[PDB]
């Protein structure tokens, strides 16, 4: 596992002894191919784990999320070039200091064997998004925004930490592999019930689960473009990926400390689909998005099925991908024109067609339209609920058309009509941006073809 | 379209207007062109029947139950013609209306086809640069100080003068651009 | 270049507020109306007539054509509810509430009469089609070691 | 004589059948008129920016500014806690959740108890 | 090995290649169309050979040639089913494309974006053949959105327009309120019988339950366009004319009836759901054949006769006649796609005019396209030994011969006339009188791509209800007994739906003018229900969405009860905490309190 954290750690001394003018060149380049070495990991046994040491090990649920976080760097640097172009050299430098940390704890945390490791990277990876937010966002309300983006990580995480340290008192150990081997049931008392608090509501503030989400859209709106990225396509699913890994000690706890999760989940996943509908601003729109798609991820996790399980993993691949393809997409219209009002630039189609081709196709992975893995996974997830109760598609299904009215009509909103009149400042598309959204849409496309590389350990 | 709206409607626009608008519904409730022209000449005399009223209070009241009436007896499917607000080719060919500013965004490969068309390009652009601000002055000088009354703007009035803000109306992309 | 006095405020409840808040939206003092003071967070923002951008003028030159609005006119607060891709609430040749009853009535009638049908279905004045091997017993899934009662059927 | 058009929230009334449009007073005329200053002076102001050949850009609408502003950051400000509004709250934000809540518990207990009797019909069902 | 597998495939094969030239050199050509066209009629012509196998020996495959996942117990491949169905309707499919893009090379001969348009049909026709020979649920799926997804695109052709961006959204939304319950089978036939595919689902569902059986009628809904959900596809006339005539008339829209046929051995076993499809078709194809006759825009008259059609083809799947059902499909696709042609080289020579009220005498201005538009007219209302009457005259019998509901029963025998009704209004008010038009007269339908693809479909129209009834096993025990009045009721009622259209046509002639009757209105402003439903539902869903869901909730209470909350105690605390004026005295009192306390509350408890 060193052979993908060594050069990680090496693009930093490599940033910091570069020319002014080969920064994002070199950056770029070598990301890339620590992606090519790490796309490695994704020969997975079935039986059990890759276990490279007692430090750090690999599962089929761990690969497909530390690939997409190395494939998530490149991208992030092509985005960060062009509005950090009349920084000075060292504040670039900084920049991409803190979005190679960022990757570094996250690389970290997605395999460590050990709990409190993964805890501490994963409150690690707080500190370098909350520089990125509050240093290089451009409004006012970015200070805010970390201040929510903090104190509702921290206040979930907190009580998780005690909980952790009292586990090792009892268990005497904190290795997954231990903890999943001598896995004990859990009685029906109260300090079972707060355990089982603490060990969650960390990962639901972190997903965030329905009414812990206020500080999802003030994060991903005043942040700048790489943080949006990072903040949507990877860190949200450390919630996700945390609650796979716990929920192995709270059986069968879980059987009814679940229900009102649950029915926050389906509700506000109804709730947040619906807000869409209504929304002036069009990074609001994508956050609102994630935290309906997160709702869902949720639910799967929740009902603890290995259909549920596999639908989740793939969901959240497949809207990392798709999430950061349309915050990308966003971007270069406020850009263009210094505004993220959604109706300020319309009809863009005629000025800007292959960039409208771009918005279509990845507001159709959005909607979840066959055979992408977007739909794969919504399907299994939807299985899943079906068989623990048939009434659930009567929301699932309502969400499904909710999610399909804000997509095209999003789509519809900024590249249909007629222009503008008076934006006359919309410039030809870049090569650098039509290259960003080809390197977000064709591995997500091409990740149908071999659905089994992300549905994870249950397949 | 082109002509800049008043604060109001005058009785004698409004009867007018109602007079077109009874007119077209009555045709398309009479779709055969011989029974329109019968049924058009009664609603004319039926119109003119009150040309010479001189109580304005008794016209207006007519005025309203003839609209009463048409509201009424309204064709719920009215003939429209294609390209006008609720006609089937309204906002047809707008996906095809390119500003003209764009051109100035080709690159220089796609600016060496068409030489002569940028060459006339350029003088248009020398002709707006230059007659701007006169444009702004002749606006400010023939502004009342309460700032303009109406949305009508004046023609040129010297040798060599252009009506001020004209380039976007002279410059429209066509009704048939493509 | 927007400073901050002209962004809302507010609830306006001296006179002299609501002319100030009157000239901020670009509006006359005695057309200038706010929501109703409740806590719904309105604030300051001009209560517009709830018409839809469909029954707007269409042959008046509007700055935004699609939209049909023009550049600096107060903005109703439910606009994208409004923008024509959306609600309507254009006068219609038929009363509502007269269209809803004509509606109502054709469906619960239609529905009526379907159950009446049901309970009174038609029919051909024939006996049950009849088939040889015991109604085909071993063909509609088998169960061949079970001694079916036997079906019998005679010529008439 | 003719049946009458009565209006609807969402079938609005008519400008030709509306009565305000045919009483009129000197003081409705100069309204009138005040409001066709105010368009004919923000068009004026609009259209010196947008034939400006100087002028690249975006042309700022206060406007619209003030509308997006209202409808997302005026609006906590503004909010006072209220039995209007804190029983709208209370209904729209927990109703649901406890609505949902007992129909699906129902509907799971019944399937629980109904497995246990050993009467579901559960052949062929080994995904899940 | 047998040819038929590899014929099959390859049929199918071939439809991608121009996809694949569509970044190539001749992508950016004038020859494109022409191109695709070619590939389209190659594809019939080889489509043509599998057709003669089943007919001469009743071969019928299935194909599952990539496994594409494993999930534990159920196993996802990529596999087709070449029965009947499919080795039958991919010809006609087949044909009425090639007639079809052969007639959009002349009719959108001036669009900048043709090559895109012809791109976009075959992307269609491509989705549809996936759709047709799909063996499991998520091919089916997969064919399904591809279809909603191309013709949302294609209803919003020119996407400057307004009217045309609601009709394309109002579509997907209608055809996903039917994604429900496709969804919902989906996952009842997964947790339930642990397959996807059709041979498995078979096997272990002797009694189908209510539940699948309900989904599937609610996707069909839908898809075809019923009365529930049936204001879309009228609206869907706002693509151009080729795009109606292809995938809203005669292909695209039938969908979901062949939904229905694919789980017939299912539906058979439930008379529930088999009474909710036939009383669902008979309420649809009255109320659009009643909404059909007032309609003067010929586009939306031709739009509900397809919609009544389409609940023709719901009522006979609703008596248990899947194979009469697709019979019906097979011959109204080559009459309806003429009919819609027909009505597109009239509004081409009008300069794009569509009401029939500004439609004059075309009877001898247009020959030929009025002698097309009177031959698919008699198809459509079931004339004898015509294509439409192999199909309509023995459904309208078998519902005269079965246990069946009297309403729905009576119902279909009153749409059956107001057929032959709407049919009078477009030939009376189209061909015949005096002209109605501008005075600039372009009337021009001598080109030879509108005359060949018009003349290919009516050939069709004409012949292939006798070939294809005679050519194909006999799949259902026949009417042979009945009364002689019931054999004759489809005719007579026929007859009526014509002699009181024109009477009442021809009382237009009169000099009499009277103001129109409520039934009228509720006939041409479509009983009420787009005016309706699509205002006071939308309306309260997005208020509900602003007011509640954004406002109240997210941007109000929530933010009231956690980060406010905490915010406000925690300042007040730090205000209390650190407001002392910094005299030692206080301080030192309070230390004196504190040291009694601690002798008092903690000393004395040891
Ligand atoms: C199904 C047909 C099969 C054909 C075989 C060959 C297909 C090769 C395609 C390769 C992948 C495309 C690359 C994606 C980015 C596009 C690149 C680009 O910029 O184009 C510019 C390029 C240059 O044109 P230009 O004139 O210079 O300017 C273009 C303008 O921007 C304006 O351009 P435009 O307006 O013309 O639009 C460009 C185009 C491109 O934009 C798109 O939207 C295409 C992307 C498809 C949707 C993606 C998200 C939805 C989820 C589906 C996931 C599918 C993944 C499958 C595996 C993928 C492997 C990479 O959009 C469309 O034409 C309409 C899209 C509607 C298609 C709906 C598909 C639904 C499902 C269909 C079947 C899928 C499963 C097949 C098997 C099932 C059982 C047999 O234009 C093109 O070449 C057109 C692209 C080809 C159309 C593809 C449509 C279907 C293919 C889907 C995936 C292929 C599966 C292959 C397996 C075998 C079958
Ligand atoms: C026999 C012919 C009948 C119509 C002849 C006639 O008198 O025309 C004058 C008049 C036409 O109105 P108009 O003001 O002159 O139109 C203005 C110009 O014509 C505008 O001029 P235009 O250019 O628009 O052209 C007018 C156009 C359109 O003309 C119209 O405007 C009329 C629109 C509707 C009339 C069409 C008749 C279809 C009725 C279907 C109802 C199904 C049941 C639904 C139940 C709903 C319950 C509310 O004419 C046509 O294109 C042809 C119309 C139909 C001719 C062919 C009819 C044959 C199909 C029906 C008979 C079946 C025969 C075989 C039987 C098979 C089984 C035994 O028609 C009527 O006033 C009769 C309306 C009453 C019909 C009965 C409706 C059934 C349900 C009633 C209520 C039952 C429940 C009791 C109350 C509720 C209790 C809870
Ligand atoms: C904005 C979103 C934030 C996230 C929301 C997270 C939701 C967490 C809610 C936890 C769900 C259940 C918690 C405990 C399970 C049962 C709770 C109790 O109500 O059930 C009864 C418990 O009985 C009584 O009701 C006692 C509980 C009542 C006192 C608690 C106060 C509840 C008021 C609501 C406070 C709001 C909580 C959230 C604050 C933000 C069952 O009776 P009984 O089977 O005999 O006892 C079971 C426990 N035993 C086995 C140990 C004995
Ligand atoms: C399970 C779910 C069942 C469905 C419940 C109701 C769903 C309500 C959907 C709310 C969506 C609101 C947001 C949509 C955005 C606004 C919008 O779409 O614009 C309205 C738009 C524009 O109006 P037009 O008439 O098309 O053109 C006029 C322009 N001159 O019109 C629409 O598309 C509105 C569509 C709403 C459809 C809702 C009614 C459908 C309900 C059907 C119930 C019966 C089902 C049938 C069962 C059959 C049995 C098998
Ligand atoms: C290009 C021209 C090529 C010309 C030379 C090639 C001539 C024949 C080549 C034969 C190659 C050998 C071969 O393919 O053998 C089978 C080989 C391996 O066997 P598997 O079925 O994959 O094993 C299970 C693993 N999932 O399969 C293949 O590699 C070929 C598969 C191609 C399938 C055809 C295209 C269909 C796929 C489109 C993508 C659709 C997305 C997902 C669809 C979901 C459907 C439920
Ligand atoms: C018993 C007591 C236990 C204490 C638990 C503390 C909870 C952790 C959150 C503490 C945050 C305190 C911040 C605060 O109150 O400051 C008030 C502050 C005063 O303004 P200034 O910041 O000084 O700057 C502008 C004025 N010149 O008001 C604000 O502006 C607040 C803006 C940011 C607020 C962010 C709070 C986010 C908290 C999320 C909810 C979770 C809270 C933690 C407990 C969880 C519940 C168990
Ligand atoms: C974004 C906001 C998120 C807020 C999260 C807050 C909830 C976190 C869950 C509770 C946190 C503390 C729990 C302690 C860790 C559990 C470890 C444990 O097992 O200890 C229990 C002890 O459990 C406790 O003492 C916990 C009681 C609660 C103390 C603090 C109260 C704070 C408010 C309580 C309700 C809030 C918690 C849920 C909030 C949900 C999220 C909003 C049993 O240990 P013994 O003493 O040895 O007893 C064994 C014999 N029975």
């Amino acid at each position: 596992m060193l052979k993908i954290i060594i050069p990680t750690t090496m693009l930093l001394p490599m940033t910091w002894m570069s020319k002014h003018n080969m920064i994002w060149i070199n950056a770029t380049v070598h990301s890339l191919l620590i992606s090519l070495i790490s796309l490695s990991l994704l020969n997975q046994l079935g039986e059990n784990s890759l276990n490279f040491s007692l430090t750090f090990f690999s599962d089929s649920l761990s690969a497909p999320l530390l690939v997409l976080t190395t494939w998530l760097l490149p991208l992030m640097l092509m985005a960060s070039q062009s509005h950090l172009s009349k920084e000075t050299t060292t504040r670039k430098k900084l920049y991409i200091t803190m979005l190679i940390l960022l990757q570094l704890f996250l690389i970290m945390t997605f395999t460590a064997t050990e709990l409190i490791l993964f805890y501490i990277l994963f409150e690690a990876t707080l500190v370098p998004t909350l520089i990125i937010i509050t240093r290089w966002g451009n409004q006012t309300e970015r200070l805010n925004a970390g201040l929510y983006f903090l104190f509702y990580t921290l206040a979930g995480s907190l009580p998780l930490l005690v909980a952790l340290v009292y586990i090792q008192n009892t268990t005497g150990s904190l290795n997954f592999l231990i903890i999943h081997y001598w896995s004990h049931p859990l009685s029906n008392s109260w300090s079972n019930i707060f355990m089982w608090l603490a060990c969650i509501m960390a990962f639901m503030v972190k997903m965030p689960l329905y009414g812990l989400h206020l500080w999802l859209p003030k994060a991903h709106v005043e942040a700048p473009i790489a943080g949006s990225m990072v903040l949507a396509a990877v860190l949200l699913k450390l919630g996700g990926y945390g609650m796979m890994r716990i929920t192995t000690i709270l059986n069968p706890l879980t059987n009814y400390m679940a229900y009102p999760f649950l029915m926050l989940s389906m509700w506000g996943m109804i709730m947040t689909s619906s807000i869409c509908l209504r929304q002036t601003d069009l990074k609001s729109l994508i956050a609102y998005s994630s935290v309906s798609h997160m709702a869902l991820v949720i639910v799967a996790i929740m009902i603890q099925t290995p259909w549920s399980f596999m639908g989740a993993t793939a969901l959240m691949i497949a809207h990392g991908l798709t999430s950061s393809m349309l915050f990308c997409l966003a971007n270069t219209n406020y850009e263009r024109v210094h505004s993220r009002t959604m109706i300020l630039a319309r009809g863009l189609q005629t000025l800007l067609p292959l960039m409208a081709t771009w918005w279509l196709v990845a507001s159709l992975t959005n909607l979840a339209l066959p055979p992408s893995i977007n739909l794969i996974g919504e399907l299994f997830i939807i299985t899943a609920s079906f068989s623990w109760s048939n009434i659930t598609i009567i929301l699932m299904g309502m969400n499904m058309m909710i999610t399909a009215l804000y997509s095209l009509y999003m789509l519809i909103t900024t590249q249909r009509g007629k222009y503008t009149h008076h934006i006359n400042n919309i410039k030809p598309s870049f090569t650098r941006e039509n290259a960003l959204m080809a390197l977000h849409i064709l591995p997500l496309l091409l990740l149908t073809l071999n659905p089994k590389m992300i549905l994870g350990p249950l397949y | 379209a082109f002509s800049a709206p008043a604060a109001y409607l005058t009785h004698q626009q409004k009867v007018l207007r109602l007079y077109k608008r009874a007119l077209r519904h009555l045709e398309s409730w009479c779709v055969h062109r011989d029974k329109y022209r019968y049924f058009a000449c009664l609603m004319r005399a039926r119109f003119d029947e009150h040309k010479n009223e001189k109580d304005m209070v008794k016209a207006t009241q007519l005025l309203r139950q003839a609209e009463e009436e048409f509201w009424y007896g309204q064709h719920p499917q009215p003939y429209i013609f294609p390209e006008s607000p609720g006609g089937t080719s309204y906002e047809r060919y707008e996906c095809y209306k390119v500003p003209e500013w764009c051109l100035d965004d080709w690159h220089p490969s796609e600016k060496a086809m068409y030489p002569d068309y940028f060459a006339k390009r350029e003088q248009w652009k020398r002709l707006r640069r230059e007659s701007w601000e006169r444009e702004v002055k002749q606006l400010q000088e023939e502004t009342p100080p309460g700032g303009p009354r109406t949305e009508a703007l004046p023609p040129a009035r010297k040798e060599g003068d252009l009506p001020p803000l004209w380039w976007h109306i002279v410059t429209r992309p066509r009704e048939r651009p493509m | 270049h927007v400073t901050k006095d002209m962004f809302p405020g507010p609830y306006p409840k001296t006179p002299e507020e609501r002319a100030a808040a009157a000239k901020k939206y670009n509006m006359r003092v005695e057309d200038y109306e706010p929501y109703p003071d409740d806590g719904m967070g309105y604030g300051d923002y001009p209560k517009l007539p709830d018409r839809s951008q469909q029954e707007r003028d269409p042959w008046y030159d509007w700055d935004h054509p699609d939209l049909r609005l023009n550049w600096g006119e107060p903005i109703h607060w439910d606009l994208d509810m409004y923008i024509r891709n959306r609600v309507d609430t254009s006068p219609t040749p038929v009363s509502w509430n007269t269209m809803c009853k004509h509606l109502f009535g054709f469906v619960a009638f239609m529905l009526f009469m379907f159950w009446v049908g049901e309970i009174y279905p038609s029919y051909q004045p024939v006996g049950p089609k009849q088939y040889p091997y015991n109604d085909l017993y071993l063909e509609r899934g088998g169960d061949p070691t079970k001694e079916p009662e036997p079906v019998v059927h005679y010529e008439i | 004589s003719f049946p009458k058009y009565k209006p609807s929230r969402l079938a609005t009334l008519p400008a030709t059948l509306d009565p305000a449009e045919y009483d009129i007073s000197p003081e409705t005329r100069k309204a009138q008129a005040e409001r066709l200053a105010i368009r004919s002076r923000l068009k004026r102001e609009y259209l010196l920016q947008y034939n400006d050949p100087n002028r690249l850009g975006v042309i700022e609408d206060p406007a619209l500014i003030r509308w997006t502003y209202a409808r997302s950051a005026n609006i906590y400000p503004n909010f006072r806690p209220t039995p209007k509004t804190s029983l709208l709250g209370a209904l729209f934000g927990i109703g649901p959740l406890f609505f949902w809540y007992y129909v699906f518990k129902t509907d799971r207990d019944k399937k629980e108890k109904l497995i246990q009797e050993g009467k579901l019909d559960q052949t062929f069902n080994i995904s899940y | 090995m047998n040819p038929f597998a590899s014929l099959t495939l390859t049929t199918l094969t071939i439809l991608t290649i121009p996809i694949m030239m569509s970044n190539s050199n001749i992508y950016k050509t004038n020859l494109y169309p022409n191109y695709v066209k070619t590939t389209v009629s190659y594809a019939f012509t080889l489509s043509l050979v599998p057709l003669l196998m089943f007919m001469h020996t009743g071969q019928e495959m299935i194909i599952s040639n990539w496994h594409w996942m494993t999930l534990q117990t159920v196993e996802l491949s990529l596999s087709f089913k070449m029965d009947y169905f499919s080795v039958m309707f991919i010809p006609v499919a087949l044909f009425v494309t090639w007639s079809i893009m052969e007639f959009s090379m002349w009719y959108m001969h001036s669009d900048p974006f043709i090559n895109r348009f012809f791109k976009y049909l075959l992307l269609f026709l491509i989705t549809m053949m996936i759709l047709v020979t799909a063996n499991n649920l998520f091919q089916l799926f997969i064919g399904w959105e591809g279809v909603g997804i191309m013709s949302f695109l294609l209803i919003g052709w020119w996407h400057g327009r307004t009217d045309a961006n609601t009709a394309a959204l109002q579509a997907i939304l209608y055809n996903r309120i039917g994604d429900i319950g496709f969804v919902l089978s989906m996952a009842w036939f997964l947790t339930h019988s642990n397959a996807w595919d059709l041979q498995q689902i078979f096997m272990l569902n002797n009694e189908c339950p209510n539940m699948p059986l309900i989904g599937l009628l609610l996707a069909a809904a839908g898809k075809s366009a019923q009365f529930g959900l049936h204001p879309w596809l009228p609206s869907a006339m706002e693509g151009p004319t080729p795009v109606s005539a292809l995938l809203h008339s005669s292909t695209m829209v039938v969908a979901g009836v062949f939904l229905l046929i694919r789980f017939y051995p299912l539906m058979e076993t439930n008379k529930l759901v088999q009474t909710m499809t036939l009383c669902l078709g008979a309420i649809t194809t009255l109320f659009t054949a009643l909404c059909a006759i007032t309609q003067n825009d010929i586009k939306k008259i031709v739009a509900f006769s397809t919609s009544s059609q389409l609940g023709l083809m719901m009522v006979t799947i609703g008596i248990n006649q899947p194979h009469l059902a697709f019979l019906h499909i097979c011959m109204h696709a080559f009459f309806k796609a003429m009919l819609f042609m027909c009505s597109g080289s009239i509004i081409h020579s009008l300069n794009d005019e569509q009401d029939i009220r500004k439609m004059g005498g075309l009877y001898k201005a247009m020959p030929f396209t009025t002698t097309a538009l009177i031959i698919g007219s008699l198809a459509l209302t079931g004339m004898p030994y015509l294509t439409g009457f192999y199909s309509k005259d023995l459904i309208i019998e078998a519902v005269n011969m079965s246990y069946t509901n009297a309403w729905a029963l009576l119902m279909t025998l009153i749409a059956t006339s107001l057929t032959a009704a709407y049919s009078t209004r477009i030939i009376f008010f189209a061909f015949l009188g005096k002209p109605r038009f501008p005075p600039l007269v372009l009337i021009n339908e001598n080109n030879p791509l509108l005359i060949n693809s018009i003349k290919r479909l009516l050939i069709g129209s004409i012949f292939a209800g006798f070939i294809i009834s005679n050519n194909i096993p006999p799949m259902t025990v026949p009417n042979t007994t009945m009364p002689l009045y019931m054999k004759m009721t489809a005719l007579i009622v026929t007859i009526m739906g014509f002699m009181l259209a024109l009477e009442l046509n021809n009382t237009t002639y009169y000099l009499k003018f009277k103001y129109p009757s409520q039934t009228y209105k509720f006939s041409n402003m479509l009983g009420y229900y787009p005016s309706i439903m699509h205002r006071l539902p939308t309306y309260h869903n997005l208020s509900m969405s602003q007011k509640s869901a954004s406002s109240l909730l997210d941007l109000i209470w929530l933010e009231t009860i956690l980060p406010k909350t905490t915010s406000f105690i925690q300042m007040k605390m730090s205000i209390m905490v650190s407001n002392q004026k910094g005299l030692i005295k206080l301080y030192f009192l309070s230390f004196l309190i504190t040291i009694m306390i601690s002798m008092t509350l903690f000393n004395y408890h040891e």
